[PDB]
């Protein structure tokens, strides 16, 4: 439970090229 | 990524940002992210235990599975 880490992560910016499939990647379902 | 004809090192820009640092924020840098990205909102159901590991880099971000990948987030 690093603090640093979590906070590194936001503390930063979360990164957007990933915004991508880190969002994307909620799809998995066809109809 | 339809019609695929190259080879881009952007995605690093991606691991970048966690490589830079140490490691050890690899798979929990994204993990904490899954964090919000489940949150319904525009996904109601999911599977935040599973989409959590499940999840990867992109992949692309790297290219590492020796590293370890998670699902992220952005601003």
């Amino acid at each position: 439970q690093p603090q640093k880490c979590q906070r590194e992560f936001q503390q930063e910016q979360h990164l957007r090229a990933c915004q991508q499939w880190i969002r994307q990647q909620l799809a998995g379902s066809p109809f | 990524q339809s019609g695929p004809q190259q080879g881009p090192w952007l995605r690093e820009q991606c691991c970048n940002e966690l490589y830079q640092e140490d490691q050890v924020c690899v798979c929990p840098t994204l993990k904490q992210a899954a964090k919000s990205v489940r949150v319904q909102g525009q996904h109601g159901p999911f599977q935040s235990t599973r989409i959590y590991q499940i999840a990867k880099n992109l992949p692309n971000v790297c290219n590492m599975k020796q590293i370890g990948t998670c699902p992220f987030i952005a601003i």
